[PDB]
């Protein structure tokens, strides 16, 4: 899974709106972040002003829930964009993916590793620099961006923070996956954050001549000036395809190889040369073991610089497109090359995954969405593309998957500090079967919450989307239901809602919502840990067919109601594995059968309410159901 | 079609006594409302093999272990009670010893289904602030447990920002002028 | 009482480095509500 | 004229000095490669479990944070004994890649195991090289995780866990000695008789180790009562044994086809082509069995057949006497009082120089290396 | 191996080094000994010692 | 060392990497951030600690900067350690500022 | 009674697939193994 | 590959024989001096 | 043998900006 926060985009999904309709987000900086007013000139001559204020903003990088992370109001401000942006993105990735605290052996404490990419900690520079206080270390440092995360989700795996400059993140993305190649960890949380509040970066850029005082990247655009600031937050979730195939886990892609090298031969310290590139290029897809003909699409990193477009292009179709001897295609094939940075701009550390997370939505809607990095004329320094049969989509061009076979793409993300770092990834693999529906008929949705605004908010929140959502198809509640129950992190209040379909969701939730707005005051019900007394009858009222439903619906339940059978009949006592699976028998059954029937039934029942975590105060029983 | 807790039993309790002492008993972690003996049991001294005889014989006291228990403030209206098994036959006669307002509800019933019985249980419960392992009681179905994407949880969120104010950045290094 | 009353505010603006805050708060809980109240007397 | 036998043993063995001495081995990529690989089928087959394993499972980065908890107590049936199998095999493929040591082969050598050992052993026997056992090998950590998860299963459901454990897992296996297998046979019968226990809750012999020594297992609230009873000139010592095992009254055929459900079924499994010497059977010797066939097998004599390691020795002479062999060179691994093996087989019955390579060669690979500050 | 076959000093040699995280801590600020215990092993493992 | 780039298997130029650890740049923040120029932001980034020394010497293997804060150095040293480890340089160059 | 012969070649086959295919090699450790410590062994002769 | 990957039997001089030209010729002599690919990979590395 | 021999000599010269004006302390506050 991948989550994240890009600019003009609250989801991947609003991301994929961006692409798909060739939105280019680039725009002056906004007041919160800097006065362009005083910060920004035609002709910088006084100190600390720059050439352009250009950038591509999370507008809603302060946006951050104190009480679902345990924070307080006073410690959340001076806690960094990144920080906070991570452990949400993070979050909603676990929540996405396959991992929830203590649920398979993959989820378990140190087995779950931390990396992420950070080129600027800006906050602690600016904002919370104006008054220091206690928070300021504790939410300024870019350890903590790992570190928080394995502080809340109880992760006791290894935390680091990769710094390669703009090629940061994949470069974490590297480590991680190194070390699960190497058994120290399986799950592995990857992400990359890039945040900044401070004009200086801005104005350091554009002295050196980084940045374009234009516009957003132009990725292979004749006049092509630099890159423009942009800001992304990504967190996703790695695991070797053997245990998320025995999990059963989503898969929305594999990566099959990574490399990195250096541009050591380099003129300069700035820019990275074409040898070095292509040499890793040719690394990769050795290992990997693929021909050119195999790799399809290449996501390139393109910064909209005429030498790094022109330098990467020519080691891209160098190595994906070469050109007979005698002046004829290699390729059987096209391919498609583009560059992220033409829309979200140059995320630095993390514009690896932001390219990444761009595949993976092209992945999933099978499309490859048009480039906006050409405002004018194509760059008369690349080599002829059309002849080696490389294109770029001016437009959406279909892009669907061959019958029995996986198109592969090659993604590449480098930094001004010369490391050059690229992946080769590969479609998911193909269902066991197809698709089947689940054979539970009702459902249970969860919510949580720390706070009872917070909880209106929630449940307000989720029945608009139950509105949005409700007739595209019938898959929706089971998938949301198993969902909702085993991915998440749930604090203290809680909801939950029960039916069919989702219209009973509704309903419930708008009932209880209902009781929320009206009648309800503004402190919350006792929070003391809410002490059950668990009542346990006798036999009277037992009937036929009686927890069939728990039967044949909850694994757990089964493991003990088939233990309890085997046991009863080692110590020649009746077997009562049949009265759940057969309803008849209850009609001739003898009291020994009946009695242990029910008190088989308590036992598991109990252990099953046990397993949600329901702390029993104490225990009353009736007849009978003491015994349990 | 026996009846239970009377003279009918007499002759069972010898044997029974030897079912009681082939057995290994130890202390409650939590207490036992006890109807045998209408009181709290929170020692193992209690549970001896003369327990299971006295109470296969004895009248089941609920009032006098339920009031047992109120007294101690083990049981309140605050508190939550949950039926496991069919029916709620005893959760009725806790709600009446403790109080009206007591939240109290079932799972397995004849009449109403489980899962409309549990929406209406679990929602007062957990919304009492309990704490769950989900994954424990959904990791299930070996074949079936297929999961897909699906878009992220309803986030309420609030503005945490310090405002960078006055341009200082453009003054670094000069003096207080 | 009074103390009983100021130290409320006094959990309310920080809640192990917290819990040292508060104390050290007080003298200007992870370890050793009602228990707090109750240890002052 | 010169037969070795490679003998592995059982969780009684601490393979925390195994363990920790093999990622010592920089000597070879297939054990590093290997022994990394081990959680990786492993973590294949610990998600498919029960509830409550996944309570008490304790947290492990690599098979290092195993062993603080093993030496503790506080490591739980499934993990230690896939830990147990782990160090087993790395030892071997250590010994036969870094050692510079040959293959065993059906002429010159037989193979034996104790409880794990023989989960171990069916690997050693189905391959024709170290780089051709690696994938069976791991195969066999899974059957090794899911052997002692079901054992504790069971064992979890005759007693739970005691109030004053404090984390530390109780020993279901105490040896005995002072008397015959036979007379402590009777001696746990009568016990039986006069106090009132379940047929499921019975002590009962586990092994039968020597003339005057043997092995009983019970539960620790009950085998701690059995043993009261018994007083000296007798001798009572614990055993590293966390979950009950050879108890055909516990366990059953289903368990053993459940154990071996992380074997995929194909035709393609290769057979025991060198002898393995099952000893506590009927059939002493077993060879050209199938893989599984030959795994659920062994899964069979841990859970259900006693141990009798008063037959072991002869057994291995036996065949040594088959092939006509005078003697036999013990091999062992991670065995416990491995050393008084050799002469026990040999009473039955009527060295070596390192190889040197190329310059940079007999030395470890350019791969992994203890890694040199200069 | 490439050490001694360059003939380049060795002032000391590693065997190995680990890490975790201390996930289980009160705080944010202060690491606990559980975990460092646990990692201490898990190095001798590692190495073998 | 004795170390001359190419001279030796060990020692060629792209089987060398380089780690270093780095809890903060306080150059950029303070001191340069006065007047910022041209070569404020090559100045200042922690990338270019390891990036320089690898550009001296064309070393063309690996380049990385660690933060685990006061860990960093020794977390650096464990991925140099790992990159030996994996064969995927020969020779690493390790520090912490 | 077939006769199995095991016949290589020399410098005249295009071995540039062939170890094209063999940097491919995964499953089986030791390939990787071989293959990382021919070209060390290759240099330092 | 082929005799550990490919699980294919290593040669024996009953059933099979060698040969080689020119490269071939080193090669050979090392699979003929051994008895399995564990113990050809020394006089592998030294054929090399 | 590699012998221990002395250190690169150094043509050393300081390059350094000075922090000025403790402009740190007025973080947030206006001109004035």
């Amino acid at each position: 899974a991948a989550s994240g926060r890009f600019p003009q985009s609250s989801s991947m999904d609003q991301f994929w709106d961006v692409l798909i309709n060739g939105v280019d987000t680039h725009e002056l900086v906004p007041p919160t972040r800097w006065n362009a007013a005083t910060h920004v000139s035609e002709d910088p001559k006084a100190k600390n002003v720059s050439g352009t204020g250009f950038g591509c903003w999370l507008h809603e990088a302060g946006e951050f829930d104190a009480a679902y992370f345990n924070m307080s109001p006073r410690e959340a401000p001076q806690v960094d964009p990144a920080q906070r942006l991570a452990l949400l993105t993070a979050t909603e990735a676990l929540e996405q993916a396959g991992v929830v605290p203590n649920r398979t052996s993959s989820t378990q404490k140190n087995r779950v590793g931390v990396w992420y990419g950070a080129t600027s900690n800006d906050w602690m520079e600016t904002n919370s620099a104006q008054n220091v206080d206690t928070y300021f270390i504790p939410g300024g440092n870019r350890a903590f961006i790992p570190g928080r995360v394995n502080y809340f989700h109880k992760f006791s795996g290894p935390s680091y923070t990769i710094d390669t400059a703009c090629s940061s993140s994949l470069a974490a993305l590297h480590m991680a996956c190194n070390a699960l190649w190497r058994g120290e960890v399986d799950t592995a949380i990857v992400g990359g954050t890039n945040v900044l509040t401070n004009p200086d970066m801005t104005a350091g850029l554009d002295a050196g001549h980084f940045l374009s005082r234009s516009g957003n990247c132009k990725t292979f655009d004749d006049e092509a000036d630099g890159y423009c600031r942009g800001e992304a937050v990504v967190t996703l979730i790695l695991k070797r395809l053997p245990d998320a195939q025995a999990d059963k886990d989503p898969i929305q892609a594999s990566i099959l190889g990574i490399a990195t090298n250096h541009s050591a031969e380099a003129a300069s310290i700035t820019r990275p040369h074409a040898g070095a590139q292509q040499d890793l290029f040719q690394q990769v897809l050795t290992e990997t073991g693929l021909t050119a003909n195999d790799i399809s699409v290449c996501e390139m990193h393109g910064t909209g610089t005429q030498a790094g477009d022109s330098g990467e292009t020519t080691s891209v179709v160098e190595t994906l497109a070469p050109l007979n001897r005698s002046g004829s295609a290699v390729r059987t094939t096209p391919l498609y090359i583009g560059a992220v940075k033409s829309n979200v701009g140059h995320a630095e550390s993390a514009a690896g995954v932001s390219s990444l997370a761009k595949i993976l939505l092209m992945l999933k809607h099978s499309k490859i969405p048009p480039h906006v990095g050409i405002k004018t004329k194509l760059n008369h320094r690349l080599p002829d593309l059309a002849a080696r049969n490389t294109h770029i989509a001016r437009s959406e061009v279909p892009w669907p998957r061959p019958k029995n076979g996986k198109r592969r793409v090659l993604l590449n993300n480098f930094s001004a500090a010369g490391g050059n770092t690229c992946l080769v990834l590969e479609d998911a693999p193909e269902p066991e079967d197809s698709q089947e529906v689940d054979p539970r008929e009702h459902h249970i949705v969860a919510l949580s919450a720390k706070t009872p605004d917070s909880m209106v908010n929630n449940l307000t929140n989720m029945i608009t989307w139950i509105d949005k959502h409700s007739g595209d198809s019938l898959a929706t509640l089971p998938q949301l239901s198993y969902t909702t129950t085993a991915r998440r992190v749930h604090h203290r209040h809680r909801a939950v809602a029960t039916g069919t379909d989702l219209l009973q969701i509704r309903s419930s939730l708008q009932e209880q919502l209902d009781r929320r707005v009206s009648g309800e005051r503004s402190i919350p019900h006792p929070p003391n840990g809410p002490s059950f007394v668990l009542a346990f009858t006798g036999q009277g009222s037992a009937f036929a067919g009686m927890g069939v439903d728990l039967y044949k619906r909850f694994a757990s339940f089964r493991s003990d109601i088939a233990r309890y059978d085997q046991i009863c009949e080692g110590m020649s006592l009746p077997s009562i594995k049949a009265m759940f699976e057969d309803e008849k028998v209850f009609s001739t059954a003898s009291p020994t059968l009946q009695q242990l029937t029910h008190v088989c039934f308590q036992m598991a029942l109990y252990r099953l309410w046990k397993s949600l975590g329901v702390q029993a105060k104490a225990v009353v029983g009736h007849a009978l159901g003491e015994y349990a | 079609p026996m009846a239970f807790h009377t003279g009918q039993v007499d002759p069972i309790l010898p044997e029974l006594l030897q079912v009681a002492a082939a057995c290994s008993i130890q202390d409650p972690q939590i207490p036992v409302i006890s109807p045998a003996y209408g009181k709290v049991i929170r020692s193992a001294k209690d549970f001896q093999p003369e327990y299971f005889t006295h109470h296969c014989r004895s009248s089941v006291n609920m009032v006098d272990a339920l009031q047992s228990a109120v007294e101690e403030g083990l049981l309140d209206k605050n508190v939550i009670g949950l039926e496991i098994g069919p029916g709620p036959v005893v959760t009725q006669f806790v709600k009446e010893a403790v109080g009206t307002t007591m939240q109290t509800f079932a799972s397995i019933n004849k009449d109403k289904d489980t899962w409309q019985l549990m929406t209406q249980a679990l929602a007062k419960f957990y919304l009492a602030g309990a704490s769950v392992e989900w994954s424990r009681y959904h990791e299930d179905f070996p074949g079936a447990q297929k999961v897909l994407e699906l878009p992220a949880y309803g986030w309420a969120l609030k503005n945490y920002w310090l405002q960078y104010v006055n341009d200082w950045s453009l003054r670094k290094g000069d003096p207080a002028v | 009482g009074t103390v009983w009353r100021d130290a409320l505010k006094i959990l309310s603006e920080e809640s192990s480095l917290m819990s040292l805050v508060i104390t050290s708060r007080l003298r200007d809980l992870f370890e050793e509500i009602f228990d707090l109240r109750k240890r002052f007397s | 004229a010169q037969m070795r036998v490679v003998a592995f043993g059982d969780q009684t063995y601490d393979c925390s000095e195994a363990v920790s001495q093999l990622l010592r081995v920089r000597d070879d990529a297939i054990v590093v490669d290997f022994l990394e690989r081990a959680p990786a089928v492993l973590k294949a087959e610990l998600a498919r479990l029960s509830s409550e394993q996944q309570e008490e499972t304790p947290r492990f980065a690599t098979l290092a944070e195993l062993v603080p908890r093993y030496r503790a107590g506080t490591l739980n049936p499934a993990v230690s004994q896939a830990l147990t199998c782990i160090a087993q095999l790395g030892l071997f493929i250590r010994q036969h890649s870094s050692g510079q040591e040959a293959y065993p082969t059906a002429h010159d050598s037989c193979i034996t195991g104790v409880a794990t050992g023989a989960l171990t052993a069916v690997a050693v026997g189905s391959a024709s090289s170290v780089t051709a056992l690696v994938p069976l090998a791991l195969h066999t950590v899974a059957v090794a995780v899911r052997l002692g998860a079901r054992a504790w299963e069971i064992g979890s459901c005759l007693a739970d866990a005691r109030r004053g454990a404090n984390g530390r897992y109780a020993s279901w296996t105490s040896a005995v000695g002072g008397i015959s297998p036979q007379d402590l046979q009777d001696r746990i019968s009568a016990y039986t008789a006069e106090q009132a226990l379940a047929s499921v809750s019975v002590p009962y012999l586990s092994a039968a180790v020597g003339p005057g020594q043997s092995s009983v297992s019970a539960a620790p609230v009950i085998l701690d009562a059995f043993l009261s009873t018994l007083l000296r000139p007798l001798t009572t010592t614990r055993l590293p044994i966390t979950a009950p095992y050879h108890a055909p009254h516990l366990f059953t055929a289903k368990d053993v086809q459940h154990v071996t459900d992380c074997l995929p079924p194909s035709e393609a499994w290769p057979t025991v082509r060198i002898p393995i010497i099952s000893f506590s059977r009927d059939e002493a010797v077993s060879r050209g069995a199938s893989f599984p066939a030959a795994m659920s097998e062994a899964v069979r004599d841990c859970l259900i057949r006693p141990i009798a390691l008063d037959r072991m020795a002869v057994s291995i002479a036996n065949h040594a006497r088959d092939l006509g062999k005078d003697s036999v060179l013990p091999s062992p691994i991670a065995l416990s009082f491995s050393d008084k093996l050799g002469p026990q087989v040999n009473s039955h019955l009527p060295t070596s120089k390192s190889i040197p390579s190329a310059i940079g060669a007999e030395q470890q690979p350019m791969a992994k290396s203890p890694i040199a500050i200069l």
